[PDB]
DNA sequence: TTTCGTGCCAATTT
DNA sequence: ATTGGCACGAAA
């Protein structure tokens, strides 16, 4: 019988790097939201306001999302 | 008299028994079988003719038209074997069959010939066998293995009381046709005969008899002897035959002529029978009680009433006797059914049988064959006729008919292919006779009951299988009336026949990739006999008896060459001198002994014929005239061996090596080895890998040359001549004028195979072994293939070995190897791997092989040429790009971001992906060959044009050589004609070669035109494109070559079953050394010798030491220049050693140059040949050691390399032949931390090709449970295999230095729950 | 983990409760298995009332 | 997602078996629905219902009823029942056993220098096996600031990652397993030692529990992850914890072969050896004399030996006395712990004697001294077996001089019985039994003569007389010490092979009278193949 | 009308 | 091939 193999995509690599990064719970949720909105070419497809809305918490400013995004942008591949 | 190849290096032979029969061609069983299938036969059997005649003529139901077969022809193959292997196609020939369609008329007697149309049609491609007995299916060589199956005929067997609880034997008989249905007869514990058709529900044995139109009276007459009751007006006076009463007890008063020979209660003895015979006592009075159980034979009806008084086969009673007596009857017929000899089985079977007619039996047969449908008379009759009496559904072949007649003790051998009434009656009679006690059952394992089927017969069967389907299609399509226009070309289609042939030659169980480790592997594979396959046995249902060695295997099947494991006893190997009959039975040759002297005439005897004679053993001493010396010769007579007289001998064996196979005949001192270790050595000898340089065994048996030559790995001169040109890749031989064909330039060109990949990813390379200008003869070796040295098989290396323990580094089969062996590259091997890149056609444009990969850097493209292909000779490793390919991605809408990207970085980077071919991780090597296949109509790149130019150059070179030889001859004739006139002494020399003469000029022009035509044809053949596949544009194949060195973990072995693994590579100064400071190469543990009982290795070591001593003497004499006289005197002394050997080497017929060449070839040791059962004795070995100034015992004193002190005991030091097996640690080591998983089970994959993990099976779980390690088992079960969240959490914790886990739930349990729920069962977890 | 369903046009017997040697349907209805199979595969009729 | 499609080259998606069954069921159901809506004649709807029933039966359990439907190449399709049950089903393939991460395998070699608790692991395997630990350790000490930095450092195989690996594999047991795992001793825990190459080094003393030999065997290695797993490996599955067999209580660390041969060779005496008859101050003086070439290892001397015995309260009390012993026994005495008597080594040490010594050491002193004693015994046995230079030659297989006469007498007796049978005095069975008994007696006589000739030798006395002592024949020493070989195998090597049996079981009357030093003719070799192949087939099939 | 035997089917085989 | 359960047929 055939079952197939699991292939690693760009988002899988990004989430693997996120899980091995010393983030907090809120920072990890923001990182998950950011990695979700990444296309095949590696560009962010949504504005940060949409990510902030998707977080669903009213105690987070745009600055924390900016910091998390800057940390993510230094993953492999760079850029 | 020795040939040129053999005269260079003569191997001393210790054999003493003269040879009377040469070793035959080792690949005859394939070539003859395929020739029988292919060649034209005037008779109607043995090949395609038989298949065509067994189907044609094909006639329709209306009978107004039919197809007639005339003849067939095989066309020339398009490509040669080398071309087929290079391209990757099938080496095959087209089949053209000349069919003929006739048209019959109506309302006329018979069939009026209205019209006849004959046409040649194409029936497909038939694969052809090469000169070496192989088939090229898809650029790869394949071997079809012969099958050992059960012969057709009739066989009588029984169950050894196992079926019944009382231990009663129930005999049975089985009729097996070659094509049809089987027929079984069997008994029961109640002694009733029963019949069985196609292994179905049991039926009474009289059902078939009644279906064959036989009445009860006729059956009783056939199966019983009549006894005549004569009513002589008083008490049924009886005519008595004395022999009828043997072994019986009289139940009445027997008196005759007033004398009571036997009284009441007295049993009849032999003396009483003798007295009755002497007196010829006939008339006997019997009482009415004697007929209380006698059974009447026929039917008797009262003349008055006219009705049936009693039916046939029923016991008479007193009332019935009175009724028949009062009806005016005097003659009665009964059956003799004594309980000792003539057992009454048929009568009881008739009693059990319900049917009493001819139609109800057919109805019951039809009901049993096809249940659940109403019976029909016509359907039952048709089924009964087609079961056994139709030529189109039942066939008893010639071998089957011969076996049937021989089993029935008939005289005629030929006959019909269908059963008859007489055959069934005789089978029943023989079974009844066996039941009575006069007969013997058959042995299924006897080689006279087992038959050999080769490739030709299977190909014929598959061709017939296709042809019957073609005939069915023709019958289906011939019903329509269009006879005025249609042609036979469109009447038939060749697709089914070609499909069947290709399926047989490509996907059959007996069609396998040829084992190509060494020539011995190929020879063994081509001579393999298998009991498995379609129509054979299964390894799970075989049993012990079929796997045993039978006496009839003597001289036909090797008893010490079979795989160990599930296939033991089921895969066999042919013997050296074994052949097959015209019926396919194995036979072996013998010398006939006439008038007490062993003659020279050779008779091939089969298993059946062998048992009737007394055959003397090969190891029997004779005289110069051929007389046995011992008066009690050991001989085999009837499957057992015993002592016989000199005058009772009928035959003798022809050789001492006819009982073993080719592989077992290459083991020196085989008679000193145990059978299990001999089997292990034979199995290991054919998996050795060739090394960089071949090395002859230096201790052999004499069979190396036969194996090397009969295997097609070497280049053999087809005709004699002189070496005109020699090179590392080609040899040109100038043929002698006495072997040249008229009107031909006599030259033979041999293009050598250089560094090609085999089926096992090894290296195939040929090296010349001839010099420029030396003479050659037909059959001489010109080039040596892999594992070949001067035309001799060379599988391993000669190593200096000592038998002693060394600090535990040879503990339990471990091997210690010196560093000098590694430094000299004696066991370094070459391995070649192939990679393929395919460019196809997509919907968004085609994929392109190109050098412009936009995302990668400049350096990564440094080893690619202008066409995007790696250079030849580049050193590559894991991740390097071999072929650059891009896959187009297409979108017709350009977003502003995409427009910005195109503007900044160019449009080429966009709308393109990367799908280049890259070297897999862990793979390295050098690019040695690149091949490009392009579809027809597609433009070729630069690389393909270069390859085509390279291919054209060689053809141009060969044609130019032949053309220039012919031109030289023609210009010589021109000069001979021209100087006959103006005798221009210097004008011709000064003038160029332009120069009856007109006829020669015309011949020159015609020769140039013909050679231009040949060159154009070769260019067209080279330029021809390929038909790859639907949607495939181009294919690029790249070959990488790597060299593997020896290292710890590699498997080494000898020829006596002594295998081991290298444990340490020791520096040179640590190895033991002798008084001269010479270290040993390998140290072997002596403790493995006594328990295994393989003593042949010690004798081989001693003999190799002696040979090396002789070689050292020769080399010492060579280093200091001495005259040829002393060298030849010493060599003559060396060759004359031995106790009455059969080899005579006279160096007086050698020239000085030949003697010097022989000495140069003998300066590294003198090779020695010892047959398997005619080898050298210990005294001869000691004499040879004395000749070399070496100790007789074969043991010297050694010193420790680390301390310099002497070992306390002498150590056996010598030379042994060692092999490197194809079990390399480089292919064994594998490790994994994390990787890919299955999509369904989410568990790690298996294998080394993927980054797979090791399986933790049930037994390991049991072992962990027995320890009590619950946490280890739990982490094995969840966080390591199939807990998706647990794997990530465990990895994160490990990276953070926290060695803790959250177990979770396995995913396979959820998969199981879903699968069970899909069956309509509600299974769930609760609480 | 999401399953679907198919609405059969006519009722169909489950083969596990039919062809297992201790036939649950046959033992429950107290009928031979051959008659049950003949009725199920449209080879014979059976009276309901 | 539990029934995925097959994506292959060329864009072909093909189909699966369950998908095909579902498609057939759906097509039949849709056709039946349409026919029922159209009010078709009953003769067609009955056939459609029957086909739907057959399709559902094939989907649920294909082949149970009627004929199983097949695929493209005439093979039955796999149904849900096939997935559930069988050896290839879920239970036995994915639940009771599975493939795991952090595992490897390779060929095994012998490490003679290893301790009982140590194994030899290639560092190339260890780099892959302990990769997350290496990542964590690299991040811990500031060598790498991100996970990708450590990933690239490990990919490049820098010099510091080897030190990191050596630090992280310091105290971390690994599990070695060899298939088939017949008992719980087939998996054991060892401390790794990083080595060069690609083969795993194994301690010789644990080769008996694994039933492993160094002729191509491969082993698998697993890495425990959590603290509980590591402590279970160290405290339960460690090799030093497994010294008694759970089946019967017998030891499983019995020395064999080279160690036994060396210890037997060193603890033997010769009648007149160099250095015989001198008095030594102790074992150290004996070793000093032996290493200087002044005394023989087998010389009989007197040595001052001090030995300790356990008192009533459990304390050790020493006694010193002069003992008549040999140099080799005194040298070996330096290895025995203090709690054993000197009589345990003052003899010729075979396999049984060494096993008894180890068992006594374990019973009297405990576990750790037993492990140390076993390691020292293995080291000394290997060293002195190498130093002895024991070999094997063709002259070691000594043929008795009276074999020919015995064979001739047996032949004369069987000839006389055959002539008497030709005269008709007895039947066939009695003659057959008499011939068998005669040949058995001849074989027994030949074996006795061979063993009598092989087991003794003649030596010159100190005065110049003759003495008879135990032979130093290499084959006899190997057989007598219990290292390799038994009496029957030596009989086959140097005496007649005896009677052979037909494959059914009946004994052939005429025996093989030739040994293995001599050659067997074609007929005898062919006769022996029946028993050889019968044994091999039984071993393969059981 | 009960009771034991015989033929058939289904399970198993690293 | 071998073993065991189940329906069937012949006999007490
Ligand atoms: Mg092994």
């Amino acid at each position: 019988v055939y079952q197939g193999e699991t292939t690693q995509t760009l988002q899988d690599y990004l989430m693997w790097q996120v899980e091995l990064t010393p983030f907090s719970d809120t920072d990890r949720a923001i990182a998950t939201s950011i990695v979700d909105a990444v296309d095949e070419t590696g560009y962010l497809t949504v504005p940060l306001e949409d990510i902030l809305e998707s977080i669903g918490d009213e105690e987070i400013d745009i600055d924390e999302v900016e910091a998390v995004l800057k940390r993510i942008q230094r993953f492999d591949p760079v850029g | 008299v020795y040939s040129y190849t053999e005269k260079k290096r003569i191997r001393k032979d210790f054999g003493k028994r003269p040879q009377v029969l040469d070793v035959p061609y080792l690949l005859s069983i394939q070539l003859d079988s395929f020739q029988k299938f292919i060649e034209q036969d005037p008779e109607g059997q043995y090949g395609l003719e038989a298949a065509f005649r067994s189907v044609f003529p094909i006639q329709s139901y209306s009978g107004n038209s039919e197809l007639q077969y005339v003849s067939y022809r095989l066309g020339e193959p398009v490509f040669d074997v080398q071309e087929c292997q290079i391209r990757g196609v099938t080496y095959s020939a087209p089949l053209r069959v000349k069919l003929r369609l006739v048209i019959y008329e109506r309302e006329a007697p018979e069939g009026t010939v209205k019209d006849i149309k004959e046409q040649e049609v194409y029936m497909g491609e038939i694969p052809l066998m090469t000169d070496n007995g192989t088939f090229v299916i898809n650029g790869t060589e394949r071997v079809i293995v012969s099958q050992l199956h059960r012969s057709p005929g009739v066989f009588f067997d029984s169950d050894k009381g196992k079926t019944h609880s009382s231990g009663k034997v129930l005999y049975n008989a089985r009729i097996i046709p070659y094509r049809g249905s089987w027929l079984d007869f069997e008994f029961d514990p109640k002694d009733n005969l029963f019949v069985r058709i196609d292994r179905r529900r049991k039926l009474p044995a009289t059902i078939i008899l009644r279906a064959l139109n036989y009445t009860t009276e006729q059956i009783l007459d056939l199966f019983f002897e009549k006894v005549i009751f004569e009513i002589r007006d008083n008490k049924l006076q009886m005519e008595l035959v004395p022999e009828r009463l043997r072994g019986e007890t009289a139940s009445f008063d027997i008196e005759a002529n007033g004398k009571v020979y036997v009284e009441k209660g007295r049993r009849i003895t032999a003396r009483h029978i003798r007295q009755l015979e002497k007196d010829d006592v006939k008339l006997i009075e019997v009482p009415v009680e004697y007929i209380a159980g006698k059974v009447v034979a026929k039917d008797y009806i009262d003349e008055s009433t006219g009705e049936l008084i009693c039916a046939a086969n029923m016991e008479l009673s007193l009332d019935l006797l009175a009724k028949l007596s009062q009806s005016g009857h005097k003659r009665i017929e009964t059956l003799f059914t004594n309980d000792l000899d003539h057992g009454p089985y048929i009568s009881e079977t008739l009693r059990v049988d319900p049917t009493n007619d001819r139609l109800s039996a057919l109805v019951e047969i039809y009901r049993m064959m096809r249940p659940g449908e109403p019976p029909t008379r016509e359907a039952a009759e048709s089924l009964f006729e087609n079961l056994f009496f139709s030529e189109d559904r039942y066939d008893l072949s010639a071998v089957g008919r011969m076996k049937f007649n021989r089993s029935l003790l008939r005289e005629e051998i030929e006959g019909s292919g269908i059963l008859s009434k007489d055959d069934i009656i005789d089978v029943m009679k023989k079974l009844i006779d066996i039941r009575n006690g006069k007969g013997e059952v058959d042995d299924i394992d006897h080689l006279g009951n087992r038959r050999i089927r080769s490739v030709g017969e299977m190909a014929e069967n598959q061709f017939r299988v296709g042809l019957v389907r073609v005939e069915r299609a023709v019958k289906e399509r011939l019903s329509l009336g269009d006879l005025d226009t249609l042609m036979p070309q469109d009447m038939i289609n060749a697709k089914p026949i070609s499909a069947a042939v290709k399926e047989f030659f490509g996907s059959s169980q007996l069609s396998q990739f040829m084992d190509q480790n060494n020539p011995l592997s190929e020879i063994t594979h081509k001579r393999r006999i298998s009991a498995l396959g379609p129509g054979g046995l299964t390894r799970e249902r075989a049993g012990f008896e079929v796997r045993d060695v039978h006496p009839t295997h003597y001289g036909r099947v090797c008893p010490i060459e079979t795989p160990e494991g599930p296939n033991i006893g089921l895969i066999n190997s042919l013997s050296v001198y074994a052949q097959t009959n015209e019926y396919g039975f194995l036979e072996t040759p013998y010398r006939k002994v006439t008038d007490g002297v062993v003659t020279d005439e050779i008779h091939y005897l089969s298993a059946i014929e062998e048992g009737n004679y007394v055959i003397a053993q090969a190891n029997s001493n004779l005289d110069e005239e051929g007389h046995f010396v011992e008066d009690l010769v050991t001989c085999r007579s009837k499957g057992e061996s015993s002592l016989f007289s000199r005058d009772q001998v009928d035959y003798m064996d022809v050789s001492t090596q006819q009982v073993v196979s080719v592989g077992a005949s290459l083991i020196p001192f085989l008679e000193h080895d145990d059978a299990n270790r001999a089997l292990m050595g034979a199995n290991m000898q054919r998996q050795a890998v060739p090394t960089l340089r071949a090395d002859k065994p230096l201790v052999g048996t004499g069979m190396e040359r036969a194996v090397a030559v009969d295997s097609g790995v070497t280049a053999v001169a087809k005709r004699g001549g002189v070496v005109q040109y020699v090179d590392a890749s080609r040899i040109v031989i100038k043929v002698n004028e006495d072997e040249m064909y008229p009107g031909e330039a006599g030259i033979d060109i041999y293009n050598l195979t250089k560094y090609t990949r085999s089926n096992q990813n090894t290296c195939i390379n040929q090296m010349p072994c001839v010099s420029l200008g030396e003479p050659v003869e037909r059959g001489d070796v010109l080039a040596d293939g892999p594992s070949t040295d001067l035309g001799e098989l060379a599988l391993g290396q000669n190593m200096r070995v000592a038998f002693m323990p060394w600090n535990g580094y040879n503990f339990e089969d471990s091997i210690l190897v010196s560093e000098r062996v590694v430094q000299e590259d004696r066991f370094t091997t070459i391995h070649i791997q192939e990679l393929a890149c395919v460019s196809r056609d997509t919907k968004l444009g085609p994929e392109e092989i190109t050098a412009d990969i936009p995302n990668v850097g400049e350096a990564a493209l440094s080893k690619l040429d202008e066409s995007g292909i790696v250079y030849i000779g580049a050193e590559v490793t894991g991740g390097d790009i071999l072929v650059g390919k891009v896959t187009p991605k297409g979108e017709t809408q350009l977003t502003p971001e995409e427009k910005l990207l195109r503007a900044i970085f160019g449009e080429k980077a966009s709308d393109v992906k990367d799908s280049s071919l890259r070297v897999p991780n862990g793979v390295s090597g050098t690019v040695i060959d690149v091949q490009v296949f392009t579809r027809d109509g597609v433009e070729k790149d630069k690389r393909a044009l270069e390859i085509e130019e390279m291919q054209l150059k060689q053809a141009k070179k060969d044609l130019s050589e032949e053309l220039q030889i012919l031109e030289a001859g023609l210009f010589s004739r021109i000069r001979a004609v021209l100087v006959a006139g103006g005798v221009e002494a210097e004008k011709l020399d000064k003038l160029p070669r332009d120069r009856q003469l007109e006829q020669l000029a015309e011949q020159y022009d015609e020769l140039k035109h013909e050679f231009e035509k040949k060159l154009e044809a070769k260019r067209r053949k080279i330029t021809q494109g390929d038909d790859l596949a639907p949607g495939v544009l181009k294919i690029v194949k790249v070959y990488l070559a790597v060299k593997r060195r020896i290292q710890p973990g590699d498997k080494m072995a000898g020829r006596h079953g002594n295998k081991g693994v290298i444990s340490k590579i020791n520096p040179i100064e640590d190895m033991p050394y002798d008084e001269n400071g010479t270290p040993v190469d390998i140290v072997l543990n002596p403790l493995g010798v006594p328990s295994r009982m393989n003593i042949g290795q010690i004798l081989e070591t001693h003999l190799g030491m002696a040979a090396k001593g002789i070689g050292d003497k020769i080399n010492a004499m060579l280093k200091q220049q001495q005259e040829v006289a002393k060298l030849r005197e010493f060599i003559q002394r060396a060759y004359d050693l031995g106790a009455d050997v059969r080899q005579k080497v006279d160096l007086s017929t050698f020239s000085d140059e030949e003697v010097m060449r022989l000495a140069e070839n003998l300066r590294k040791g003198m090779p020695i040949a010892t047959p398997v059962f005619d080898g050298a004795k210990e005294a001869e070995i000691k004499e040879l050691l004395k000749l070399g100034d070496l100790p007789t015992s074969g043991q010297i004193r050694l010193y420790d390399g680390r301390t310099g002190e002497q070992f306390e005991r002498p150590v056996t030091v010598g030379y042994m032949y060692m092999l490197k097996l194809n079990h390399l640690v480089d292919d064994k080591m594998h490790a994994r931390s994390t990787g890919s998983y299955s999509l369904v089970t989410q568990q790690p994959l298996g294998g080394k090709a993927q980054f797979g993990g090791q399986r933790f099976g049930e037994m390991e779980v049991w072992a962990l449970e027995a320890y009590g390690a619950a946490y280890t088992l739990q982490e094995m079960l969840t966080v390591k295999s199939d807990d998706v969240n647990g794997r990530t959490k465990m990895y994160k914790n490990i990276v953070d230095g926290n060695h803790q886990m959250e177990p979770g739930m396995p995913e396979s349990f959820n998969v199981l729950l879903k699968e069970i729920r899909s069956l309509g069962i509600n299974i769930e977890l609760e609480d | 983990e999401r399953m679907g369903h198919i609405e059969l046009a006519s009722p169909t017997a489950h083969i596990w409760f039919l062809k297992s040697l201790p036939s649950r349907i046959g033992l429950l209805l107290d009928m031979p298995l051959r008659d049950i199979e003949r009725v199920l595969y449209f080879e014979s009729y059976v009276v309901i009332e | 997602d539990l029934r995925p499609l097959v994506p292959l080259d060329g864009g072909r998606f093909a189909t699966s078996d369950l998908n095909d069954l579902y498609r057939r069921v759906i097509n039949r159901n849709n056709r039946l629905k349409r026919l029922l809506d159209l009010a078709a004649p009953d003769i067609i709807v009955r056939n459609e219902k029957r086909m739907l029933q057959e399709a559902v039966d094939a989907l649920l359990d294909n082949g149970r009823r009627g004929r199983a439907i097949t695929g493209s190449n005439k093979r039955p399709l796999k149904s849900l029942a096939d997935m559930i049950k069988g050896k290839q089903g879920r239970f036995r393939q994915n639940l009771l056993g599975k493939r795991v991460d952090y595992s490897g395998r390779s060929v095994i070699t012998v490490g003679p220098y290893l301790r009982l608790h140590q194994c030899g692991l290639p560092k190339k395997m260890a780099l892959e096996l302990f990769k997350p630990f290496i990542y964590g350790k690299l991040e811990l000490r500031g060598l790498a600031t991100t996970i990708k930095a450590a990933k690239k450092m490990v990919e490049r195989e820098e010099a510091v990652v080897w030190d990191i690996l050596d630090e992280v594999i310091r105290e971390h047991p690994v599990l070695l397993n060899r298939a088939p795992t017949l008992h719980r001793l087939g998996i054991q825990a060892f401390e790794p030692v990083l080595i060069e190459g690609k083969a795993i080094q194994l301690h010789p003393l644990v080769c008996a529990a694994y039933n492993a030999d160094f002729d191509g065997d491969q082993m698998a290695v697993h890495v425990p992850l959590t603290l509980e797993a590591q402590l279970e490996a160290r405290a339960l599955m460690m090799s030093t914890n497994n010294i008694l067999s759970p089946a019967n209580g017998e030891p499983i660390i019995v020395p064999s072969q080279d160690v036994v041969l060396g210890l037997y060779y060193m603890t033997r005496d010769c009648v007149n050896a160099k250095g015989e008859g001198m008095v030594l101050t102790g074992p150290k003086e004996a070793e000093r004399l032996y290493r200087s070439g002044l005394a023989s290892l087998h010389a009989r001397v007197k040595v001052r030996i001090t030995e300790y015995e356990k008192d009533a309260n459990g304390e050790l009390v020493a006694k010193t006395s002069l003992k008549d012993t040999t140099v080799g026994r005194a040298i070996l005495w330096m290895i025995v712990p203090k709690g054993l008597p000197y009589s345990i080594v003052n003899q010729a040490l075979g396999k049984k004697a060494i096993s008894k010594m180890l068992n006594t050491c374990y019973r009297i002193l405990g576990l750790k001294p037993t492990v140390i004693f076993a390691d020292q015994i293995m080291y000394t046995g290997f060293a002195y077996a190498a130093r002895s230079g024991a070999s094997v030659g063709i002259d070691d297989m000594v043929i008795p001089e009276k074999k020919h006469e015995i064979i001739s007498e047996a032949e004369a007796e069987v000839a006389e019985i055959q002539e008497q049978f030709q005269s008709g005095l007895v039947t066939a069975g009695e003659r057959y039994n008499k011939v068998i008994d005669i040949w058995a007696a001849a074989n027994d006589r030949v074996s006795k003569a061979m063993m009598d000739n092989l087991q003794t030798e003649t030596v010159i006395n100190r005065d110049g007389q003759e003495e008879k002592q135990v032979s130093f024949n290499s084959i006899y020493m190997m057989a007598d010490s219990g290292a390799r070989g038994s009496a029957a195998q030596i009989r086959q090597l140097a005496g007649m092979r005896g009677l052979m049996a037909k494959p059914d079981g009946s004994i052939i009357e005429t025996p093989i009278t030739a040994n293995f030093r001599e050659g067997l003719n074609v007929l005898q070799y062919f006769i022996s193949t029946h028993g050889a192949r019968k044994g091999l087939a039984d071993t393969a099939l059981k």
